[PDB]
């Protein structure tokens, strides 16, 4: 069959997010609270294609706005921040809930200097709609033609032409 | 077909509704009103069959054999009532119950216009008649004899069954009517030989043909008086039946594939009849005979000449009143010495004159003596044959001195000579014997006054 279309290495260069787990997850909330719109539009696009090399530059959109999250949180909240995920990161699970008073300084701190709400119980989870421009795909299976369905029965149902026909018998 | 199917089927209610000194007489006489009837069966027309239905007709071929059949069946109470007296009375409505059911199976084998209905009717007739021999034969042979009856008919006519339907299935139809006029030229191949034996070897053994006729005289011997009567009257056209009519379907291939059977019922007739020259069992040497003069009917169907079906048809009607009351004479001696041994009651016509004349008369029948049907049917036939070829009139002559040969040593051994001293219970001739004796007798002669009638679909 056809040769697979892979993009270039240059198409895969990003600047990555070079943070570990911890970070990762004690800025969770607020990640999806502020980086909302560029990650929604990549996973909208991500499950309507139906193929990462069609999902490239939203992608880089997410690796672009996850960068200015975290300056943004390094200009201004570093401390409350570093003690946050250092103590998220010593629990083998993670616990948010090991972690409630530097979660509440963290929280304090952002919402005074960047005047970001942490999300309630129940809102990232949410079903969201996004207003995209790129088009929706018509085929995003790659489906070929359908074959045609056998005719259907149409007309009235007339008695057998001399009943059985069974070899002698007249019914 | 329905105005003799349906009264035939009321002698079932008509025996089994009847008081216990009634059960012969009733069905004797509505048995006879069914054969008066059947008379109504010679509407037939020079160019057309008698066509009644879907289901049901009948030409000039089946019309003597429906006429014959519906009066052997009175013929049959008759002689089935002495040696059945003391019989248990609802064994004894079974037994005329079986010969009922008989006559029903072969009244729409004959008239079948459909030829796998032809083969379930058929088929159907074994089982009356096997019932009847295994039970109510009389000597300890009757159930190997119903094995042999069952096992070359079965083995014979399951390819038939199969060569039906592919008839069915290749031309849309087993209708006679429409083969009459779809039927293909039958070309020269294997496909088309087996489909020849395929076609015929049921109607041989049915006939007898000769080397496969080993069941006839065990089940024509092991068996009551009515099942000999039905079996050699009937049961052996059955074959000549099938062969004429089937052998409009195995056209040109029957003009070499038959060689082999002429050759097997031309030296057949040869052998058969010898057979009948040193024959102890007098019921054995009928069964011979029967075979014999049956062998001439297979050599007319396999020539396929118009002389040749004319002198099957008359040869089939005279053999089976001539056989049964062969059989019924041979019945009358046997009830009263109780052994079937011809060398053993001798002289009989010192006893008993009148029947003695009956046996005269049977054995001149049984000859071929002009101007009867018989000789008509043997006379014809030997026409065909001669103009089939002109050497076959060597095994026809030699054939017709042996066939005068054992009918006189037959009459010869069993009523003259000096009589047996030691047997004592000869009694005269009953009423009921003379009266099956004349009329078995009196049609066959009879029918020498208007012989067209039993000459078949192309007199
Ligand atoms: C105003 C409103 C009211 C109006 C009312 C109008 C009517 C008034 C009268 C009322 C009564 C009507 C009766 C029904 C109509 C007539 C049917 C008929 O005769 O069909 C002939 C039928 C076909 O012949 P046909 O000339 O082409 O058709 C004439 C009509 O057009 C036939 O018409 P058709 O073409 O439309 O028929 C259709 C088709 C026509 O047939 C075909 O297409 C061919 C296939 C038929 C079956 C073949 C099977 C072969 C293998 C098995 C053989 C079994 C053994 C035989 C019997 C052994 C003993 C029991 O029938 C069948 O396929 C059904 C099977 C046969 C049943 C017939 C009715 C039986 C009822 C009583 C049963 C009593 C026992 C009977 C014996 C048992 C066997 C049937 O004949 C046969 O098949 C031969 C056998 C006889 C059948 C039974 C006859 C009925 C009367 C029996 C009275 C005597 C009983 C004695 C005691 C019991 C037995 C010991
Ligand atoms: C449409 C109406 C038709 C009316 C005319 C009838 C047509 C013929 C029908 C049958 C005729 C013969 C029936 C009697 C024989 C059986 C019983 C018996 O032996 O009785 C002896 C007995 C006299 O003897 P007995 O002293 O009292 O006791 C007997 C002795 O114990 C011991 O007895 P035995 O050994 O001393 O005597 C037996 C003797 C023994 O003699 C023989 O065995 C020699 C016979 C063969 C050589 C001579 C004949 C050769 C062929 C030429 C003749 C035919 C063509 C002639 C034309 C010119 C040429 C073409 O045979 C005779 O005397 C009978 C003479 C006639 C024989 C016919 C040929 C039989 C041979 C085998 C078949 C050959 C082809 C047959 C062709 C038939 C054509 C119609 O006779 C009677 O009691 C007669 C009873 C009443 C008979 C009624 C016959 C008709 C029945 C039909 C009823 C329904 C239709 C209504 C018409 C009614 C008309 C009255
Ligand atoms: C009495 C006892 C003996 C009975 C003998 C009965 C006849 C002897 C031969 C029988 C052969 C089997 C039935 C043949 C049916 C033919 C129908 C037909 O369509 O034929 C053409 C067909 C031809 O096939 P076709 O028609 O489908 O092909 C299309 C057409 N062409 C040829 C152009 C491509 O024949 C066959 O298919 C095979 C026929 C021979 C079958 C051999 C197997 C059976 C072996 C012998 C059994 C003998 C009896 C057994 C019992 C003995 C005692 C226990
Ligand atoms: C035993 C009890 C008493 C008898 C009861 C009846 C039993 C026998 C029933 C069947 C009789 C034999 C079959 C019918 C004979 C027909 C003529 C015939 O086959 O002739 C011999 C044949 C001559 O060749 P030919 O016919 O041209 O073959 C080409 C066909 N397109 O020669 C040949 O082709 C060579 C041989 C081929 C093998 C044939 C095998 C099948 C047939 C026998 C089974």
């Amino acid at each position: 069959p056809g040769i697979v279309e892979l993009p270039s290495l240059e198409d895969l260069k990003v600047q990555e997010v070079k943070v570990s787990s911890s970070v990762l997850k004690a800025a969770a909330h607020h990640y999806g609270a502020q980086c909302d719109k560029p990650n929604k539009e990549f996973m909208l696009c991500r499950w309507e294609e139906k193929d990462p090399r069609r999902c490239l530059e939203e992608g880089k959109l997410v690796n672009q706005c996850a960068l200015e999250f975290f300056r943004q949180i390094k200009r201004h909240c570093a401390e409350p921040f570093t003690e946050y995920w250092t103590c998220i990161d010593y629990s083998g699970l993670q616990l948010f809930r090991r972690c409630r008073k530097e979660q509440a300084q963290f929280d304090k701190c952002v919402l005074d200097k960047l005047g970001w709400v942490r999300p309630d119980l129940g809102e990232l989870s949410k079903v969201t709609k996004v207003k995209t421009d790129r088009p929706l795909p018509e085929n995003p299976y790659h489906s070929r033609a359908r074959p045609e369905p056998n005719p259907e029965v149409e007309g009235d149902l007339k008695p057998a032409r001399h009943g059985s026909r069974l070899f002698f018998w007249t019914m | 077909m329905l105005k003799y199917i349906i009264p035939t089927m009321m002698l079932m209610p008509l025996t089994w509704l009847s008081k216990n000194s009634m059960i012969w007489i009733n069905t004797t006489l509505h048995s006879l009103l069914i054969s008066l009837t059947s008379l109504l069966l010679l509407n037939q027309f020079g160019d057309n069959s008698l066509n009644f239905s879907l289901t049901f007709f009948s030409d000039s071929l089946s019309t003597p054999l429906l006429i014959l059949t519906m009066w052997l069946l009175p013929l049959m109470l008759m002689a089935s009532q002495h040696h059945l007296s003391k019989e248990n009375l609802a064994r004894k409505k079974l037994f005329i119950s079986m010969l009922i059911l008989l006559q029903l199976f072969l009244i729409m084998t004959f008239t079948a216009t459909e030829l796998i209905f032809f083969y379930i009717m058929f088929e159907a007739t074994l089982v009356p008649t096997l019932i009847i021999i295994t039970r109510w034969g009389n000597q300890t042979e009757r159930l190997n004899a119903g094995l042999y009856f069952l096992f070359y008919t079965l083995a014979g006519s399951l390819p038939l069954l199969v060569a039906l339907i592919y008839i069915q299935n290749t031309m849309g139809s087993l209708n006679f009517l429409i083969l009459q006029y779809w039927v293909q030229p039958m070309p020269n191949s294997w496909s088309n030989t087996f489909m020849w034996l395929a076609c015929m070897m049921a109607f041989m053994v049915k006939m007898p043909l000769y080397g496969l006729h080993l069941w006839l005289p065990k089940a024509h011997v092991e068996a009551p008086i009515a099942g000999s009567m039905v079996l050699a009257a009937i049961l052996l056209k059955l074959g000549g039946y099938g062969m004429m009519r089937i052998t409009l379907l195995l056209n040109p291939i029957t003009d070499f594939m038959a060689y082999p059977f002429i050759m097997l019922s031309l030296w057949g007739m040869i052998m058969t009849s010898s057979i009948c020259l040193r024959q102890t069992d007098l019921k054995s040497l009928i069964a011979y005979s029967s075979v014999s003069h049956m062998a001439l009917v297979i050599v007319a169907i396999l020539i396929q000449t118009p002389w040749s079906y004319m002198g099957a048809t008359a040869l089939m009607i005279a053999h089976g009143l001539t056989s049964s009351m062969l059989f019924c004479l041979a019945n009358s001696n046997y009830e009263r010495v109780h052994s079937r041994t011809m060398i053993l009651a001798r002289g009989l016509q010192t006893l008993l004159p009148l029947m003695a004349a009956w046996w005269l008369l049977a054995s001149l029948t049984n000859l071929a003596l002009p101007p009867s049907i018989n000789l008509i049917g043997e006379l014809f036939v030997v026409m065909s044959t001669f103009s089939w070829s002109n050497i076959t009139i060597i095994l026809m002559g030699l054939n017709m001195v042996i066939t005068a040969l054992y009918s006189l040593y037959m009459l010869i051994t069993t009523q003259r000579g000096k009589h047996t001293h030691h047997i004592n219970n000869i009694l005269p001739s009953f009423t009921r014997e003379n009266a099956l004796m004349s009329l078995h007798m009196l049609p066959l002669l009879l029918l020498s006054l208007n012989p067209k009638i039993i000459l078949g679909p192309l007199y």
